[PDB]
């Protein structure tokens, strides 16, 4: 699991490059960006359920990347449990 | 009575050897490899992670 800590005033395109050639990740052909607090630990049935539904349906099938908070509560953690479930 | 009967069960007639396919290799699935007459030689002889994944494939389709 490549982790990497860097300078918040730092410019994407390293990062990018990095990521493509570094560390070996392909070049997307999609980057969903997943925003929202999510207030509560445990997240509505129905929202994650759409969530794991849809959203991963669509990059599994497109073949995509999914960045969100990388903690391991609420959307950020269901997130993750859906894409290892995908996967 | 037979006529009905026959019609009855003639429209599903695979349905029914299929079910009995099943049993019948069920059945010779576990039996010794020599045939009776010769068996008793046979019988002599005689005397995780997994599933969780399986589970969520399943669950996915």
């Amino acid at each position: 699991s490549n982790f990497l800590r860097l300078s918040d005033r730092t410019d994407p395109a390293a990062v990018y490059s990095l990521v493509t050639r570094t560390w070996g990740f392909r070049a997307p052909n999609l980057v969903v960006s997943v925003l929202g607090g999510s207030g509560g630990p445990v997240l509505q049935t129905w929202l994650q359920d759409l969530l794991r539904r849809g959203l991963v349906r669509a990059a599994q099938s497109t073949g995509a990347w999914i960045v969100t908070g990388g903690l391991h509560t609420g959307i950020g953690r269901h997130v993750g449990v859906a894409v290892r479930d995908h996967q | 009575m037979f006529s009905y009967t026959f019609g009855k069960v003639q429209g599903n007639s695979d349905l029914y050897w299929k079910a009995q396919r099943y049993r019948l290799i069920r059945e010779f699935h576990s039996r010794p490899a020599l045939a009776p007459p010769f068996i008793v030689i046979s019988h002599l002889r005689l005397l995780k992670e997994a599933e969780r994944k399986l589970l969520t494939w399943e669950s996915v389709h």
